[PDB]
């Protein structure tokens, strides 16, 4: 009996260890109302969380507590974890030990303060923080190979060979789902359809998930988009109003492969995956090309795998065979790994206990992280 | 054609026209179409069903005001064509549009359909030699005569902050919010009804804009002025009747700096300025704080510069020099910039010829913009 | 529920323990909301081409005296029970008592404590 | 605790009674009969001196708490229903009267629109309030009034009463009873507001959209020869006993049209819902449209709800509202109490909640200390 709780910037995936898929999946947001001095009606919650805030988007100002895999407002994150254990999962945190997930190369204060809350506020019996990328490999039953776990908050590239990780080869890029969502708003505003508010940004994320797809040749796709209106698809908003996004459909996910569009002055998700493999030892490169995994929900774009293969193959040597690993459950790839890890009898020892926390302090986490 | 170019500012509130030779705009009239309020069947009433600028101001109470441009976007194009036709009337300028070339001043990050249709009208309806769409912010710097400078241009329709350093505008650091002078006029009408004076009519909305422009001071501390008993300064209406404004005077334009009070999800005028600087690169931040320029009519509020300086200082880093350099001609700054730009021999290269638009296509106007 | 939430929040502020978890934290009544009609009943075609007798329809004054279901027609308008009247007793700010009336004010012109400016 | 009293001070009529009741106990014209004055002065009057307003409200509240309701004012709480954007000095005075003179325990200044929503039970709904002075609309989404997307036009009782008086004076046909069997015009210079109100209620009705649209173009006479529908029969109304006013059939179905007339601006009682709904947040559109509420005594007028809902669906197809509000299903809520007494019923339902009332409501001890009533303006 143990709890796996993925603390993703976009969506918080929580559930019991051993189960196939996560029990409760809700958007990680806190909804505070745009209140005036006028008195409010009955059935009023001071701050709404998750699926409740997703229902009452109209009035509530949606504030994401985790920004680029860094917890900015801890009071907000506490209210999400309270919604996770007590309401969503229907379980006491004192009974079950809780596994959390942190992105690699995050600030040290993040891991420090995270565990402090779990030990003091919720009074958990044991707490282990893990790298999202390390878990994602277990999903595919692969010990060897690199992963390109692109989330809503961040995208990170962690090469692991024969159950041994290369820490110095790890590269983090701040370009992620929320930056693409923010980019899609700007180009939709250029077409005509203006989306400004926090509630409207959530509707633009629903537009992104459904329509947007990765093009094989961007320049070739822009030529077909100009000539014919075949790529132009219609989407119905919450309001009866319908919109035809056009070429901006395949223009949004292009930002992943060339950040110049967003204006970050950084390497693309294809180029960073190559650079990470080159930073590793020369011998093991072979297996990393052969076992390139794509994880998170930012790798569920239709035809990212095809475009990824093409771009890596061009950069990589001709003799090498480049196979991209795209399992059907990419969105729940971080959690399903956690469920496999927590269930294993070997992992029982690796848990950090309250007694261990009390004596040493919150600094113990940095030793027993990975 | 060598004959003098005609600058025209597309201000949502007030459109400012004139020749490039003039130091100031000779002809500047309100941007609204005036039709008779009662649907005219009979003779001896207001004939034509069109009253623009000074003719409208004379017979204002009889007519019904309808603004053609909202939030820096043209809603009714038929109305805007009549307005631009009145610019080339016997009343203002008194010239052929076919002879003189034109310069438009569209707000930043507007819809591309707005720019394309604006060009189509000025090339097809009027037989213009050449047209050039420009950004309102870039012009404001030419007027003042400095290359580096952030331009907080608070218009009637839209308030936007564009950072430009050494003649280089960062397009990602641009910030645009719809809460502008027109919204302040709308919110003042609500507070005037809370004082007990209704301005229900579209004509009666114009005198609320006059009340705002005459008497509305921005308090340095809003909470202290609320507790203090007001003088209740009397304003005289067109009919002759007096109205005591009282606390509505100062707590109306406050909604610029704090738009959450009414319940509008926006950043605020102090916030968009700071955010635009913070979004730009770290090296430039100090110079961009050291060079801020106020543009448009919604900066002329009494004690605006006093409040903004205080509200920017607390958000901005400690011990940083913040100079908010307002010109004396803030309202007419955007046009004077265009008048200087138009006069230069470089402008001859920048504009798009009528034959160029026929051959090249639609993109011609967009690609030459920058 | 709001009272319990407001009480729990207030005693936590009064305690000033910074929401210290000593113990474990955390039947429903559900009303169905009224169904919205697609089209409300139109004005009956009788109203067009029919003489209106002002005797049959009721005036505002007599309409509003029966507020629970103020009927347009006279045949619907039922007689309401007679309104009870009040027996006033005066008490001052500085002074306590001043004047009052008996317990049998019905068919009586006697004051329990007679006090008036003309009587001093 | 005692059952808290509910008062709702309006320009035409005031609703009064006790909390946890099916409807209001007393509903009466908001006036007072002062010695010397032949016509009684109106108790609520905006933009006058505070001392003169204080005396009128002191006189009125006294009549409500003794002649209409029979209960001690100091003993039990108050739930004052007043519309949003009610003038500052008026609301400040009304509270100051209740707290100083009557010495009430605590007053709760509820907005009429949010109270009207409670009566149905639905958490989110659009609320139109066609009153005496102004016909106001205010979207309420899940307990939060959206002041950003407010709307008001002077197309209520006062604007309708004035329109009736004007039309009657043009086609004036009275039988004085002094060789006045022949049509006699404007024997009386002005008609008293009490008569005009009684004519409006009994004689005048709201026409169908099809017939109404013809009436609009008919009286305009826009290059057409007698293109009006057949009016109802002329109704004879007694004035001050002997004088019998013959009301023309045209006046009955034309007087109402001033509310639903476009008048170039595109500003009717119908348009005000769609003007507000278009300005609302994009997520809230479909929920508010589906849950419409029509309160106010002006909407009691026979066949108003059918004309409004029809006029809405016609103005939807108009090119301005066709893009945003094109494929929306507008459905009206039928509240439990009558259209006049929806506002009051909410305050009573709220007044029955003794636990929440005491907390939200402003206590006298707070007012005596501070002297600052909380409002939707800045503090
Ligand atoms: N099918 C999809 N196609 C395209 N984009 C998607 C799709 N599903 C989700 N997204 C986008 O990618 C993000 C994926 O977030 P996800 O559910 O993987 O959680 P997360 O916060 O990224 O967690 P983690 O960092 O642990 O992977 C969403 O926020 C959304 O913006
Ligand atoms: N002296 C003034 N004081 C206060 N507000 C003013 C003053 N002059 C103009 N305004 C406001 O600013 C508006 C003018 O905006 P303007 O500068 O013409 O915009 P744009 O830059 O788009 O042309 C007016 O409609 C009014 O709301
Ligand atoms: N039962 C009714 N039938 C028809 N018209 C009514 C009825 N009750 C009131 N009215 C009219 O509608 C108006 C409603 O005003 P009301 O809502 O009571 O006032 P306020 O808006 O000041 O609160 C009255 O002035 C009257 O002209
Ligand atoms: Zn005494």
């Amino acid at each position: 009996a143990a709890l796996v709780v993925d603390n993703g910037s976009g969506m918080c995936k929580a559930g019991f260890a051993g189960d196939d898929a996560p029990r409760a999946v809700f958007p990680s947001i806190v909804g505070r109302p745009r209140h005036q001095g006028v008195m409010v009606g009955m059935g009023q919650k001071d701050s709404y969380v998750g699926d409740e805030a997703q229902s009452k988007r109209g009035i509530l100002t949606l504030k994401y507590p985790i920004e680029h895999g860094i917890v900015t407002n801890w009071d907000d994150m506490e209210k999400i974890w309270h919604h996770t254990f007590y309401n969503e999962l229907r379980v006491a945190p004192e009974e079950h030990p809780v596994l959390l997930t942190e992105a690699p190369l995050n600030p040290k204060a993040n891991r420090e303060k995270m565990t402090q809350i779990m030990f003091e506020t919720f009074n958990t019996p044991a707490m282990y923080v893990a790298i999202q990328a390390v878990l994602s490999l277990y999903a595919s039953g692969r010990t060897t190979g690199i992963v390109m776990d692109s989330g809503d908050g961040v995208t990170h590239t962690v090469p692991i060979y024969e159950g041994y990780a290369l820490p110095h080869a790890i590269l983090r890029l701040d370009l992620a789902g929320r930056d693409l969502t923010d980019y899609l708003m700007k180009i939709l505003t250029e077409r005509g359809y203006s989306f400004t508010t926090t509630a409207e940004r959530e509707i633009v994320r629903d537009i992104k998930e459904k329509l947007c797809y990765v093009a094989l040749d961007f320049e070739q796709e822009m030529a077909t988009a100009a000539s014919s209106s075949s790529l132009e698809k219609s989407y119905e908003l919450p309001d009866g109003q319908v919109i035809t996004i056009g070429n901006e459909r395949f223009r949004c996910p292009e930002a992943l492969f060339q950040p110049s569009f967003l204006g970050m002055e950084s390497c693309g998700i294809h180029e960073t995956t190559f650079n990470s493999i080159m930073k590793c030892d020369v011998d093991i490169r072979k297996d990393l090309y052969a076992n390139t995994v794509l994880s998170g929900g930012t790798t569920m774009y239709p035809g990212i795998a095809d475009r990824m293969q093409k771009e890596i193959t061009a950069l990589a040597p001709s003799t090498m065979k480049i196979k991209i690993i795209a399992p059907p459950e990419r969105k729940y790839s971080v959690w399903i790994g956690g469920s496999i890890l927590a269930s294993l009898s070997t992992f029982q020892q690796m848990w950090i206990s309250k007694q261990e926390y009390d004596e040493s302090g919150p600094s113990i986490v940095h030793r027993k992280c990975f | 054609i060598a004959n003098q170019p005609v600058v025209i500012d597309n201000g949502s509130g007030v459109i400012k026209a004139g020749f490039a030779g003039d130091q100031i705009p000779k002809y500047c009239f309100p941007n609204y179409v005036g039709r008779p309020k009662h649907v005219r069947v009979m003779a001896g009433a207001l004939e034509g069903d069109i009253f623009i600028g000074p003719k409208a101001e004379e017979h204002r109470g009889l007519l019904s005001i309808r603004y053609p441009m909202e939030h820096g976007i043209v809603k009714d194009w038929n109305d805007m064509e009549r307005i631009w036709q009145y610019v080339y009337s016997k009343d203002q300028l008194q010239t052929f549009s076919e002879e003189h070339p034109v310069l438009l001043t569209e707000a930043p990050l507007n819809p591309r359909k707005n720019r394309e249709r604006a060009a189509e009208v000025f090339f097809e309806t009027f037989n213009v030699p050449a047209l050039f769409i420009s950004m309102q912010a870039v012009l404001s710097l030419y007027a003042t005569g400095r290359t580096t400078g952030v331009v907080l241009d608070s218009g009637d329709g839209v308030t936007h902050a564009v950072p430009i350093y050494e003649g280089f505008a960062m397009p990602h650091s641009i910030m645009r919010i719809d809460i502008a002078g027109r919204d302040v006029s709308r919110f003042l009408r609500l507070y005037l009804r809370k004082e007990g004076y209704d301005f229900h009519s579209s004509s009666e909305f114009e005198i609320v804009k006059a009340i705002k422009e005459r008497a509305c001071y921005l308090s340095i501390n809003p909470q202290k002025d609320e507790t203090l008993e007001t003088e209740k300064a009397q304003y005289y209406l067109p009919d002759g009747s007096t109205i005591e404004i009282g606390p509505s005077r100062f707590r109306a334009p406050e909604l610029l700096f704090r738009p959450d009070l009414i319940g509008e999800e926006s950043e605020g005028i102090h916030e968009v300025l700071v955010f635009a600087i913070q979004k730009s690169d770290m090296d430039l931040r100090r110079t961009l704080f050291s060079n801020i320029v106020l543009s448009g009519g919604s900066t002329l509020f009494k004690g605006f510069g006093d409040r903004l300086l205080s509200e920017v200082k607390k958000l901005a880093p400690k011990d940083v020099k913040i100079r908010i350099s307002a010109p004396q001609e803030r309202l007419y700054s955007t046009w004077i910039g265009g008048s200087i730009l138009a006069s230069l021999d470089t402008f001859k290269k920048m504009w798009v010829s009528k034959k160029e638009y026929e051959e090249d296509g639609a993109r011609s106007i967009h690609r030459k913009t920058f | 529920k709001e009272k319990v939430e407001r009480d729990r929040k207030k005693l936590a502020r009064r305690r000033n323990y910074m929401p210290l978890a000593f113990s474990q934290h955390t039947k429903e009544i559900k009303i169905e909301p009224a169904q919205a009609v697609d089209e409300v009943e139109p004005l009956p075609e009788d109203y067009y081409t029919r003489p209106v007798n002002l005797t049959e329809v009721t005036t505002l004054q007599q309409r509003l005296l029966q507020p629970d279901f103020q009927p347009i027609c006279a045949s619907q308008l039922y007689p309401r029970h007679k309104h009870l009247l009040i027996k006033r007793s005066l008490r001052c700010r500085q002074c306590e008592h001043n004047l009052s009336k008996p317990e049998f004010n019905p068919t009586s012109i006697k004051f329990k404590i007679q006090l008036v400016a003309v009587n001093y | 605790e005692k059952t808290a009293v509910v008062i709702d001070l309006g320009e035409a009529f005031t609703k009064c009674g006790f909390a946890g009741e099916t409807g209001p106990r007393c509903i009466i014209p908001s006036v007072i009969k002062k010695a010397g004055m032949p016509k009684p002065i109106k108790v609520v009057q905006y933009n006058i001196n505070t001392e003169e307003l204080y005396s009128y409200l002191k006189e009125f509240i006294h009549i409500l708490y003794f002649r209409h309701l029979l209960v001690n004012p100091r003993d039990r709480r108050v739930v004052v229903i007043e519309s949003v954007l009610c003038p500052s000095h008026f609301r400040e005075t009304l509270t100051r009267v209740l707290f100083k003179y009557f010495e009430v325990p605590s007053v709760l200044l509820a907005p009429s629109h949010l109270m009207a929503l409670l009566t149905l039970g639905i958490n989110s709904a659009m609320v139109l309030d066609c009153g005496y002075r102004e016909s106001l609309v205010l979207p309420i989404y899940e307990g939060i009034p959206v002041l950003n997307c407010w709307g008001a036009l002077p197309l209520g009782g006062k604007a309708l009463h004035k329109e009736l008086e004007t039309q009657l004076l043009e086609q004036c046909t009275v039988d004085t009873g002094a060789a006045k069997e022949q049509s006699l015009p404007s024997v009386m210079g002005s008609i008293p507001e009490g008569v005009l109100e009684d004519i409006k209620v009994r004689t005048c009705f709201v026409s169908d959209l099809t017939r109404g649209l013809k009436i609009q173009a008919a009286k305009f006479n826009i290059d057409g020869n007698t293109e009006r529908p057949s009016p109802p029969p002329n109704v004879d109304y007694p004035l001050d006993g002997e004088k019998i006013l013959h009301v023309l059939g045209s006046i009955r179905d034309s007087v109402v049209e001033i509310l639903f007339e476009q008048d170039n601006e595109e500003k009717s009682v119908a348009t005000l819902i769609l003007d507000s709904l278009m300005q609302c947040p994009i997520d809230t559109r479909k929920q508010l449209a589906e849950n419409l509420v029509i309160i106010g005594g002006t909407s009691m007028l026979p066949g108003f709800l059918h004309r409004l809902l029809a006029e809405i669906r016609y103005l939807v197809e108009k090119p301005k509202y066709k893009k945003t509000l094109g494929t929306k299903t507008f459905r009206i809520h039928t509240p439990p109490a009558k259209a006049n007494c929806v506002a009051w019923l909410g305050g009573a339902i709220f007044g029955a909640l003794q636990d929440i009332l005491g907390s939200r409501s402003v206590s006298k001890e707070y007012y005596n200390q501070t002297g600052r009533i909380p409002d939707w303006c800045s503090l």
